[PDB]
């Protein structure tokens, strides 16, 4: 499907591709605010007077949107929640229509035994409470979060890129009766100055800040009482990719020393698609930004990548707005979200 | 009398024994000390190269030119104050820069040649023998040492080679290109870089130099690195009575990772640089320098940008502490290439007591 | 309201995440309180027997008498008062000894029972029909429930069995009894038995009065008597929804031994337990009692004798503290007998949504 039956009719799909390709969009929270705009332009604007077929393009759009970037997750995620949340309502239309019985929630049976409307102003709705959900995550983890932590307690802090990780810290910071220790892993090619932001910010909070390089991680490893992960996206088996760099190695430390791995993200970032290939969707950076010259660098080919891939093996916690999650369990909460033909497209 | 107190930036909760403060602008100082000590010292402070091996021979050419230079006076012997000027040395290193196990050791066995000769021979004759037989002994115990464990990985290398290395150790320096030159090979090094000293860099520029095929990492990329790579070589400092690796920065990790994903590591080692000092964590003795090694943002040493830090007295409540030496776990290294040809870490004390 | 505040013994440097003391002795008490409620005051205050599962029927027997001797008022509804009682009965079972899960879902379900039955209907029709739902309730979710795991039980225990336990779940009990009577099987119970209670003992105890083999067991002497041993079932308290059990004193250290020997852990186990809050460590909400259990030279629970310990405030700083609930690990426990059959502890709240 081309872009012929689009371009008078919206626009802003060039514009979104473009904000894509050169990175003049930042952080994924506002790539799903943007693709929520998208939609709801869309909707506002278009034609469908079939709904079989609506669907169909909608779907046809969004496998559009992953051709012209693969990295960006959030994006696809809302689309397939909006997509779900139409499908619950069609499949209630056509019950009406045509004029059932289920043990639980949705059914595996169902698949192999052979199975006008005012929905659109639904679809708007679904819109709406989807952009609701994504305003506020911290207030539905904070219930839960500040618990974990204890006095006399030492944290270790890898990837402290993501905005909602800083702000969980900070609520915990917030109680006068909480004291803890704070160790931040720098993160050399790609995490630096955010880092040294973190710490910054940490002392201006009035906490005991702990500046630590990558290679003094071993050395600590004694004191050490829990880790946090400041992850981007969230998958189908507990598979996460990080907001770039040094996330892998304290993982793996963490693993070996058997200290428990948090994680802080939400259920927007999570991803009904299963992660088959590291190579796929981690993206990698530059080498421009790690050493001078040209001439003599072309002998010296350099290695550097953005995204980090963490096996679900290591991480055992996922505390988003709803609740506690596991890694074992995460699935049924993106089914409960992203229903089961939404998945491919 | 030299200078006291006064020290830069927080001085931290936790880790809190050694020394890590002191002079680097020389003012007022007791009018009797060779130059050349001094020299070394501003030297040793402000290095980005030395590394473990050749610091320990930096010192003795020294005290051989210190010999050289030495003239006993008309009224005292050639050992009367000789003591108190050598420990007023050693006080000085410290104070720039802490002793290690090798320098112990060499400052022992100046002590051992000390006692050996009696004040009663002449001048010329004595250290004549004296700088020869130092000169016989750095031969010996030191380079020769080195050419075997050369020799010794030379056949223990196979055919086709994928090896990550770490470190400014001259003698791992030495191995590559002994392996790029005189063994013609199919070899392939790649680089890990440290923040506290470009011993990476270094090292990677020096394969430039002779002319290899060289990828270029850090601390951080090491989960696409691997994604056909086997061989994993470090640089040892020293080996305690324990049996455990007390070496430089970033290597414990390297290790851990290596175990990880299946093939194990291969460390080198010298004959003289194991000690009867026991310890089990980076606790107990550490090399601590002063935060301005993490001050620069990235790039290169000498760039000096104003972005968002350059603060730490002003700041309220902050602590930018870096460790240099660290104690790596026992079991993980498989491989140690000694004045014995091969062998097990966990022998610890077996030439110890061999002497 | 009765009697607060005013304790011995220090609040603790470490470990002071839940309040530590409440009456035990009546002095001043409300002329409202049902006296029944006083009376298990009393004895969960200083108990021996009970656990988790008995716990709670002898509370819903205690509500149900409670609703027995209530009449509805001439001036205030059936929903007047009846919660504001409630919530202060829950107040002086938190003051008096911190509470399970089963228990609050207890609560909850009353009060939606409370909701359900509007103050329309005749007041002796009300509580007659009220009274006999309850009891549906406590056989369906209790006995039914113990009948369903005792015959999950039966199908996966072979012929001729080991079981080696930890506490005084009830269900376990009536498990063996069933093992022993019922079916005829040959029996090797193997009980293991603390300090500050007796429930091991109790167990073994019950065990001799119907006729079985019993091994007494304890915390010092562990490894003796594993190595023989193929089944161990622990003393379940509360599943959470992470896939860890929250139990009673050093089972944790059993199920790891189990791990580190061969055989896996098994975990019997009622529909109701099941809790949505989560936590994975002993620090997080710890159950705290009186160090003056700890004082006396064990034998027998009621000794008084004149020795050397009896100082908390006397002597130079001592502390006596201990934990009576701890947390058992996730991957070592794989076996779980609900009411809805079968499961895992890494499904961990597959049920809890099917209800």
């Amino acid at each position: 499907h081309p872009n012929a039956a689009t371009s008078d009719v919206n626009v802003t799909i060039d514009t979104f591709v473009a904000k894509l390709k050169r990175r003049q969009v930042q952080g994924s929270y506002a790539i799903a605010l943007e693709t929520l705009q998208l939609l709801m332009r869309f909707i506002s604007a278009a034609r469908w007077n079939h709904v079989n077929d609506l669907i169909e393009q909608i779907r046809d759009l969004g496998n559009s949107l992953e051709k012209a970037h693969p990295t960006a997750f959030s994006c696809g995620n809302v689309i397939r929640r909006i997509l779900a949340v139409l499908r619950d309502e069609v499949e209630e239309d056509t019950m009406s229509t045509t004029v059932v019985a289920e043990p639980l929630i949705s059914s595996m049976f169902n698949l192999l035994q052979k199975p006008k409307t005012d929905y659109r102003q639904v679809a708007i709705q679904g819109i709406k409470d989807l952009i609701d959900e994504i305003k506020n995550i911290d207030e539905g983890i904070q219930q839960i979060a500040i618990d974990l932590i204890h006095d006399h307690e030492i944290l270790l802090t890898p990837t402290p890129d993501s905005k909602t990780v800083l702000k969980f810290l900070i609520t915990a910071r917030e109680r006068s009766n909480r004291t803890f220790t704070v160790l931040v892993t720098e993160g050399f090619p790609n995490n630096t100055k955010n880092a040294h932001e973190f710490a910054k910010k940490l002392a201006q909070h009035n906490i005991e800040t702990l500046v630590v390089p990558d290679s003094a991680v071993f050395a600590l490893m004694s004191r050490v009482g829990k880790v946090i992960i400041g992850t981007k996206a969230v998958f189908v088996n507990g598979g996460t990719i990080s907001s770039n760099s040094g996330v892998s190695s304290v993982c793996e430390c963490a693993r070996e020393f058997r200290t428990p791995v948090f994680a802080v993200a939400g259920l927007y970032k999570l991803s009904p698609l299963y992660p088959f290939d590291v190579e796929k969707f981690v993206e990698f950076g530059g080498s421009q930004r790690i050493l001078p010259r040209m001439d003599p660098r072309k002998r010296l080919d350099t290695v550097n990548q953005i995204t980090d891939y963490v096996p679900p093996e290591n991480i055992d916690i996922y505390i988003t707005n709803v609740g506690g999650f596991n890694p074992s369990f995460i699935y049924r909460i993106a089914w409960d979200n992203y229903k089961q033909i939404d998945v491919h497209l | 009398p030299g200078i006291s107190s006064v020290i830069p930036t927080v001085l931290e909760q936790s880790f809190d024994n050694s020394s890590l403060i002191s002079v680097k602008e020389l003012l007022l100082n007791k009018d009797l000390i060779h130059p050349s000590i001094l020299l070394l010292t501003s030297h040793l402070a402000h290095y980005k190269i030395v590394g473990s091996i050749p610091r320990c021979i930096a010192m003795l050419e020294v005290f051989q030119i210190v010999i050289k230079d030495y003239q006993t006076p008309k009224g005292t012997t050639l050992s009367r104050n000789l003591t108190s000027y050598l420990s007023h040395q050693i006080d000085l290193l410290k104070k720039a820069r802490p002793l290690s196990v090798t320098m112990g050791n060499a400052i022992r066995w100046l002590k051992q040649e000390i006692s050996l000769i009696d004040p009663s021979t002449p001048d010329k004759a004595a250290k004549k023998d004296l700088c020869e037989k130092i000169g016989q002994f750095a031969k010996e115990k030191i380079e020769l040492a080195d050419q075997l464990i050369i020799d010794n990985a030379s056949t223990q290398i196979e055919e086709s080679t994928t090896i990550v290395t770490y470190g400014s150790s001259k003698v791992l320096t030495e191995l590559l290109l002994h392996n790029a030159i005189s063994l013609k090979k199919n070899i392939k090094v790649i680089v890990v870089d440290s923040r506290p000293l470009f011993e990476g860099r270094k090292m990677a520029e020096t394969l430039r130099n002779a002319g290899v095929n060289v990828m270029y990492a850090l601390i951080t990329s090491l989960d696409t690195i691997f994604n056909d790579v086997d061989y994993v070589f470090l640089g040892a400092h020293s080996i305690l009575s324990n049996g455990f690796l007390y070496s430089r920065a970033g290597t414990a990790m390297l290790a851990m990772s290596a175990k990880r994903r299946n093939i194990p590591v291969l460390v080198c080692c010298e004959s003289l640089k194991f000690s009867q000092r026991v310890q089990l964590d980076s606790v107990t003795f550490n090399e601590l320098a002063d935060p301005n090694d993490l001050v620069n943002i990235d790039y290169e040493n000498p760039v000096e940008r104003r972005g968002n830090k350059g603060a730490l007295l002003n700041q309220f409540i902050k602590e930018r502490k870096f460790e240099k030496k660290k104690l790596a776990m026992e079991n993980k290294p498989k491989g140690n290439k000694i004045g014995g040809k091969k062998g097990s870490e966990g022998e610890s004390k077996d030439a110890s007591n061999e002497e």
